[PDB]
RNA sequence: GGAAGUCGGCAAAAUGGGAAUCGAUUCCCACUGUCCCUAUCUACUAUCUAGCGAAACCACAGCCUGGGGAACGGGCCAGGCAAAAUCAGCGGGGUGGCUUGUGGCAGCCAAGCGCGACGUUGCUGGCUCUUCCUAUCAUACCGAAGCAGAAUUCGGUAAGCGUUGGACCCACUAAUAGGGAGCUGGGUUCCUACUGAUGAAGUGUCGUCGCAAUGGUAAUUCAACUUAGUACGAGAGGAACCGUUGAUUCAGAUCAUUGGUAUUUGCGGCUGCCUGACAAGGCAAUGCCGCGGAGCUAUCAUCUGCCGGAUAACGGCUGAACGCCUCUAAGCCAGAAUCCGUGCCAGAAAGCGACGAUU
RNA sequence: AUGUGGAACGGGGUAUUGUAAGCAGCUGCUGAGAUUAAGCCUUUGUUCCCAAGAUUUG
């Protein structure tokens, strides 16, 4: 099985970070940031 | 008669239990199994996505009919509360303090008559008659104690081992007041209960069930109309 | 393929208490009485580590005492009970008072018909056939 | 850096052995 | 001649030297990358390991073997009283690294942070920061100049904050002072946020929010000098090389546990912090009889999964994760069902004395 | 999530605490701590072990019955449909158990003192 | 008999290169003259032995994977007769086995002489003398290895037949509608072209009827193809499906087809033939009809009419030769079957899933389907424990009444 | 769990014993830390201190790499390097540029200079251990093949990471690939290194908070759910990518829960002993037994293990050389578990910055 | 180096064991008694002690 150094695994991990899967962290940061 | 597979397993009786008033499906796996059951019984009876004791063998752990449902001792309070909320009011639920926890393996019960493991407790038999409102009879199937797993019951038909004799066939039919046929499910597997779940108007078997076997179940269960 | 053959679900890590050379009770009605552990499926490359099994694991078993025709096959066996205490993932610690198991084919349906004694739910979940043919599942 | 697998510099026995056996090769072809 | 029977290496070459950490407080060797798209927010906090317990939570993990079941997990309780911001440090990027250009301190420094500057507070004449206080009162235009310097030249803004160790039931009186990098916004925005946060307390309620994934960093427990057996896991003419396992220090090393989940951030002023929607039963996070070797938790606390480095009453640093990692374990919510506060000093059997008293008879005392 | 009762001491058994033992007759025993588990292993009768609630209640050292509030508790094997009004007033009935049981606990020991 | 599992046979050069490369790469390579003579002898002995082991390992793989013509069902044995000349195939396989034994003999001989090697050189040439003889042995079966590879390639193409199961052999004149009947009956995509004898070899196709599966084997029309067709019906418990061109649109005369069927009747005996009138839409036949076993079924090949009736008749002939009130809900009597394409079809949780992130991401709400006096509380958390007691033990629809009765009682005790 | 250890029941536990064959051997039962797999407890030593106080050994000493014809060595050559004084451990240090994958005899040619190359034809030692190499068994990615699918064969880059448990045998495993540089059996009659621990010292002094040159580096494999009984296949059979869940091995932590440990000699019980007696306690080289907090600990318990560039095999774009063509010559794109960083550990005790006070 | 100061005891909580001696009449006092930090928590409790000696520092 491909490891974590895999360039593919890095690529779709980047794809996850490119979409709303990290938008739950943006608004999460904004909540404390505003309060 | 329909063909379905829970995950990639030919045993759907183990992972689900079906009656004439409700359906129970395993939780946490693929709901494709829940999707298939809803496709045929969603508009008829409620379908409950339930587990029993944090376990997916609810089909062989719980035995019930169109009237009542039974759960073993290991059933958690949260799951029992979940089942009560899901099922409609005219259906009653009962915990059983039975040593033989596998209710689905020790009790094969239709709406009117149930045949039970020979060594069942008297208190279990009394509460079964009270809740299920069926006549209870202690007998073995083909010399084998697990009646619920080795025999499938419906209102109009039933199946047993191909190993049973003709006189045992006649005696079982006479004691059950329902047509009974010696057959097999899932291409030669003699666990009829584990491979077949049947209500009074539809039947589900594993996808590996042969066409001849499906014709046999359809013939005995009169489901063409 | 025997390794996770017809498991219908993953197993959680469980305390290992039945290594090889173990002698343990037959739990089915097929006629066998005692089993001897020869090897366990799914053991990797660990230096000096004795292969071990838990509840619901599939092992290679030899019927030391039992019916002669039941013997002369290194048959797959499912460990259904274990004396060593193990942590169920919900938190409770469980241990049956004897080490028990069933003679099964490589596919995962046993030669027996009814199980005498309690059955671990981990065993009953990786092996729906054992759950189907179990009498009391705990 | 050498950037090689085999060293370009030679040992004194090795360099002396060439003149030992190169001369014998001329003796043999003669 | 080759090795006949091979095995993986008995140790890890990435953690040596196995020497004693040159620090007692957990160092942050990496702060999360900054971004001007997001304005101001902090990135770290400092707490004390009070003790650890176990909880029961309903696991909503889609696709899991135990989806929608009740699960038991060990949890670590870290008391996190609010920390007072007393300084700001500007860091300028140079071809030689990040260099601290200047530092600005708040006018009123508590004895908590003043004790950090002395090895013996009682003998000292307490002369630290006195002339700084004098010049702060006299002329604020000077201090405005260093802040102008920070917002004009510096690229990284960090705030010096000290923990109110007085609030904790610790016998230590020195406050732990560290730098938390202000991530987000322009350098001017960070400088302003530092200014309006001078001398005020920043609490864990504003730093972390009960669901995110953090890195917990600290110094591990000390096991003393140990032989090759327990230090390393051990079962041609040359000189001994560094790779050979040897006998020496085992324990008290700086470690970093990644991917720790906060199951709960409770408030000290609230008396329901140990109670959940499935439990009621008014109780506090402190176990019956008090935490073993720590005391009673009376301030804000954080409940992490698993175990964290170091023994009880040691200081831990909690930082935001450097890299986003959207594993569904890191993204799922947590709904606590029950928290264990029985006596950890022995085989405890009762959650609170109130509910112990009905079961037990009328004690003569 | 059930706070069971130990077989030996008859005390509460919370999640995580204690041991579960399954016998060949499929009977499940729960032990709160190592003391009760090992005492069960040595097979010491709870009715003859002094510090057990089983001994205290079977030796006359604990109340014969407490029909507190016309109903005190039971192992209900028929689940009941979830209601707020039922769920809130039974939350109150919980407490009303506790003071009443606490009151009778004081009265009984005061009677036993003389 | 699935002949696809035979490993591909390299030509003599690649075989030698693979063997020698494996010997070089897997065995140690460096030796010095100053080493003990035992180590030198062992060094070269390993290479000779390792090369022997690689060669037999490959040669045995061939000898085991090929089917033993004698031990197999005579249908396939005779089919391999007509296609491959069992004697040539048997000679080719025996040559490899004789080679295998020769490779073993040379290696045993040279290992034996190596025990007496006195210098690094005399061992070196025994090894060179060894491997060369091993190689020259292999080079002599160039024809045998090439032949077996060609046989292998065509074997992998043959259909997997099973005479044990019920069958119905279809044979007749070339392009006389038999291919059309096979295509209409079975799912097999048999190519139909104007070129005669388009079906060079046999074509096996399964068909499900009468709750059973029958393997219809179409044979070449009637040469090697004709011989293979004859052997197909030679040993098979099946019925003939002869198709005679009624209108002669296939290019073959009806009288000629009848004469051919009469001549082939000796091999078609013990079977229920069919007197198919092919190309119905598009005298001599009296003698064929006099047999009786042939079923005269019209086959309108142009109009594709009667093919299903003929197939059903042939299948039937082959088979012959070989108080409990079920209160079904009213909604069940008018339930629309869940078929995806229709718009009236309701939704399923499977479709909610693919919309809401698919498998492993969608969290099914278990509580979403509770029979309950409200849909809002549908996410509430029911208290389970309170002050050492479960809330569950006390959930009673009349629990308020027990509390008021009680109130009165406590008010009595305080007074 | 019960000899799975070892050449082997060496030693302990069963109290040693039951049956066979010639005291020995075997077998079945029995027992157990020999082992999986180590953990805990006690005493002594080692540690420090007061006093006393040696000996062996000693040309001089003390870092490594390549070379010094040899004998390479520590002194010599060329490099890496190199900062006082020390402490506790552990014992390391006291002969071809060979070689590899393709046998021996005869003849026919015949590029060419009597030979004559390739061809062509004729015949019969094992138990544990650090690191390195690739000449790759598995894992990653590619090319070819009757490669429909699945499974597979060969070949290329590739040494990052694994390559077991038992008596050639039989299992597991993804695989059980090949080699280089403390110990025991049958067979012949000081100093230096390594590992931890202090430590004087510029920078005025003492501190607090930091920076980061450099050195080390870590994660590995499997199967489970859909995607599927779909692509493909007459059928038999039947995958993949995205997404998700567990487990094997390894690594780093931790002691809520569970087990273990008992000098808490904490409590209790039993035997014997000690004052006239009811009692009262106390004693027995840790008298014996049960429980036993705290601590320690267990893949016997729990937790945690991540992303950016540059490439190799290889697939392409434009495009000449060579008016065509061309992945290459100038340039460019995609591309492997690979290399380099990030992250993680250490912090130059002769690298540094900011701040505080300053007799 | 006079303080939300420290220390020695004491109380309480929490734990370990199992219901003490005695008073008595197995039972009651008595889930009692004993131990509880030596690397458990707490203290409007009492008592006690510290605003000292030496050394190195531009």
């Amino acid at each position: 099985t491909s490891g974590p150094r895999d360039n593919n695994r890095n690529k779709w991990a980047k794809k996850h970070l490119k979409k709303g899967k990290r938008a739950k962290n943006s608004n999460f940061s904004k909540f404390l940031k505003k309060k | 008669a329909l063909r379905a597979q829970f995950e990639n397993s030919n045993e759907i009786g183990v992972f689900s239990n079906l009656t004439n008033s409700y359906a129970l499906v395993a939780l946490g796996g693929s709901e494709n199994f829940y999707s298939v059951f809803e496709a045929e019984l969603g508009d008829v009876v409620p379908v409950v996505h339930t587990t029993i004791g944090g376990t997916r063998i609810i089909g062989r752990l719980t035995c019930g009919n169109r009237k009542g449902l039974l759960v073993p001792s290991s059933t958690t309070d949260n799951e029992l509360q979940h089942l009560r909320n899901s099922l409609p009011d005219p259906v009653k639920i009962q915990r059983v303090d039975e040593r033989l926890s596998a209710l689905g393996n020790i009790v094969a019960c239709n709406d009117y008559v149930a045949l039970v493991h020979p060594d069942i407790e008297r208190e279990t038999e009394e509460i079964i008659a009270d809740v299920l409102d069926v006549e209870v009879f202690r007998q073995t199937v083909a010399g084998n104690v697990l009646t619920g797993s080795y025999c499938a019951l419906s209102n109009q038909g039933a199946l047993v081992h191909p190993r049973t004799s003709i006189q045992e066939q006649d005696e079982l039919s006479s004691l059950l007041q329902v047509p009974l046929v010696a057959g097999t499910i899932n291409r030669g597997s003699d666990v009829i209960g584990a491979g077949l779940v049947v209500n009074d108007w539809c039947a589900f078997a594993g996808l590996d069930t042969t066409a001849t076997e499906l014709a046999v179940c359809e013939s005995i269960f009169k489901l063409q109309d | 393929s025997r390794g996770r053959g017809a498991a219908s679900g993953t197993k959680y890590r469980m305390t290992l208490g039945l290594p090889v050379q173990a002698i343990m009770n037959c739990a089915d009605n097929s006629g066998a009485k005692n089993l001897y552990i020869v090897s366990v499926f799914g053991t990797g490359a660990r230096l000096n580590r004795l292969p071990a099994a838990s509840c619901g694991d599939m092992v290679l078993a030899t019927v030391k005492k039992g019916k002669p025709d039941l013997r002369k096959k290194i048959m797959p066996a499912i460990v259904v009970r274990q004396r060593k205490a193990w942590r169920r993932k919900d938190g409770v610690y469980l241990y049956f008072e004897d080490n028990a198991g069933v003679i099964v084919n490589p596919k995962g349906e046993m030669k027996g018909s009814a199980i005498t004694g309690p059955v671990a739910k981990e065993c009953a979940d990786l092996w729906p056939r054992i759950a189907s043919n179990a009498g009391t599942v705990v | 850096v050498s950037l090689k697998k085999k060293s370009k510099r030679r040992t004194t026995r090795l360099r002396s052995r060439i003149e030992k056996k190169a001369a014998e090769s001329k003796r043999k072809q003669k | 001649s080759h090795c006949k029977f091979e095995q993986p290496r008995h140790g890890s070459l990435g953690f040596l030297p196995r020497k004693r950490a040159s620090r007692q407080r957990g160092k942050v060797k990496a702060f999360p990358k900054d971004d001007a798209s997001k304005p101001v927010h902090l990135t770290a906090f400092l707490g004390y390991k009070a003790g650890m317990t176990h909880i029961v939570r309903d696991l909503d993990r889609p696709g899991s073997k135990m989806h929608k079941r009740e699960i038991l997990e060990a949890v670590t309780v870290i008391e996190t009283p609010p920390m007072v911001v007393v300084g700001v440090v500007g860091y300028v990027e140079t071809p030689r690294g990040l260099r601290s250009l200047t530092t600005v301190w708040a006018e009123h420094l508590s004895e908590e942070v003043k004790r950090r500057f002395y090895k013996n507070w009682f003998k000292s004449k307490k002369k630290a920061f006195t002339k700084y206080a004098k010049k702060y009162a006299e002329s604020t235009q000077s201090i405005n100049r260093e802040l102008e310097r920070i917002k004009k030249y510096c690229s990284v803004v960090r705030v010096l904050a000290h923990t109110q160790i007085r609030k904790t039931p610790l016998a230590q009186k020195k406050a732990h002072l560290m730098e938390i990098q202000v991530n987000g916004g322009s350098v001017a925005d960070k400088v302003e946020w530092a200014r309006e946060h001078f001398e005020k307390t920043v609490d864990i309620k504003s730093t972390f929010e009960q669901n995110e994934m953090i890195d917990v960093i600290g110094v591990t427990r000390g096991k003393g000098n140990e032989g090759t057996t327990a230090r390393w896991g051990t079962k041609h003419p040359a000189n001994v090389q560094w790779t050979v396992a040897r006998a020496g220090n085992a324990g008290y090393m700086h470690r970093t546990q990644l991917n720790s989940k906060i199951y709960r951030i409770g408030a000290g002023d609230d008396a329901k912090n140990a109670s959940t929607d499935f439990d009621a039963t008014e109780k506090r996070i402190t176990p019956m009889g008090g935490f073993v070797r720590y005391g009673v938790v009376e301030n804000d606390f954080v409940m992490l999964n698993g175990a964290t480095p170091g023994p009880v009453k040691r200081v831990l640093t909690l930082r935001k994760s450097l890299l986003t990692h959207t594993s569904r374990k890191a993204l799922e919510p947590v709904s606590l069902k029950w928290i264990d506060t029985a006596s950890k000093f022995g085989h405890g059997r009762f959650q609170t004395p109130a509910e112990a008293k009905q079961f037990l008879g009328t004690l003569k005392k | 999530m059930r706070v069971h009762t130990c077989y030996f001491c008859s005390g509460p058994v919370y999640p995580g605490h204690g041991i579960m033992f399954v016998r060949n007759d499929s009977k499940v025993f729960r032990f709160c701590r190592s003391k009760c588990h090992k005492n069960f292993k040595m097979k010491r009768n709870p009715r003859k072990v002094a510090w057990t609630k089983a001994y205290r209640k079977a030796h006359g050292k604990e109340m014969v019955y407490d029909t507190a509030l016309a109903v005190t508790a039971a192992r209900r094997n028929v689940p009941v449909r979830y209601d707020r009004n039922v769920i809130a007033t039974t939350l109150n009935a919980m407490k009303r158990v506790s003071q009443v049981h606490a009151k009778r606990e004081r009265l009984f020991y005061k009677k036993r003192l003389a | 008999a699935v002949f696809k599992n035979i490993t591909p046979i390299p030509d003599v050069n690649t075989f030698l290169d693979v063997v020698l490369s494996r010997t070089q790469r897997k065995t140690p390579t460096v030796i010095r003259s100053g080493f003990k003579i035992s180590r030198i002898r062992g060094f070269y002995g390993r290479k000779v032995k390792f090369t022997q082991d690689t060669i037999t390992e490959k040669l045995d793989s061939i000898l085991q994977e090929f089917p033993k013509l004698n031990d197999i069902h005579p249908f396939h044995a005779d089919l391999l007769n007509i296609l491959y000349d069992r004697d040539h195939l048997k000679i080719a396989l025996s040559q490899l086995s004789t080679a295998k034994h020769l490779v073993e003999n040379v290696a045993r001989d040279y290992i034996r002489l190596l025990k007496y090697g006195d210098s690094l050189y005399r061992c070196k040439q025994l090894k060179r003398a060894a491997l060369g003889r091993m190689a020259t042995i292999i080079k002599r079966q160039k024809s045998s290895l090439e032949f077996l590879e060609q046989v292998r390639q065509h074997l992998s193409r043959l259909p997997a037949i099973d005479p044990n199961t019920r069958t119905l052999l279809v044979c007749g004149y070339p392009n006389v509608g038999k291919s059309s009947f096979m295509n209409k009956v079975t799912r097999a995509q048999v190519d139909v072209q104007p070129y005669a004898f388009t079906t060079k070899s046999l074509f096996v196709g399964h068909f499900d009827y009468k709750y059973l599966r029958w393997q219809v084997i179409d044979t070449p029309g009637i040469n090697t193809i004709e011989m293979q067709s004859i052997t197909a019906m030679a040993h098979l418990r099946s019925a003939v499906l002869y198709f005679m061109d009624l209108s002669e649109m296939c290019g073959y005369s009806v009288a000629a087809q009848v004469k051919l069927y009469h001549s082939i009747k000796p091999l078609f005996a013990n079977k229920v033939t069919i007197l198919v009138l092919n190309k119905i839409d598009a005298e001599l036949l009296q003698t064929i009809i006099d047999d009786g076993n042939v079923k005269v079924v019209q086959t309108s090949c142009v109009q594709d009419i009667g093919v299903m009736d003929v197939r059903t008749t042939a299948c039937e002939a082959l088979l012959a030769a070989r108080a409990r009130p079920a209160c079904i809900p009213d909604s069940v009597k008018t339930r629309r079957a869940y078929d995806a394409n229709d718009p009236n079809r309701r939704i399923l949780a499977r479709d909610i899933e693919a919309a809401n992130g698919g498998a492993g991401v969608y969290n099914v709400e278990l509580r979403d389907k509770y029979i309950l006096q409200d849909p809002s509380w549908k996410y509430d958390r029911m208290p389970e424990l309170l002050d050492g007691k479960n809330v569950a033990d006390f959930v009673d629809p009349e629990i308020e009444a027990k509390l008021l009765a009680l109130d009165e009682e406590e008010e009595r005790l305080e007074r």
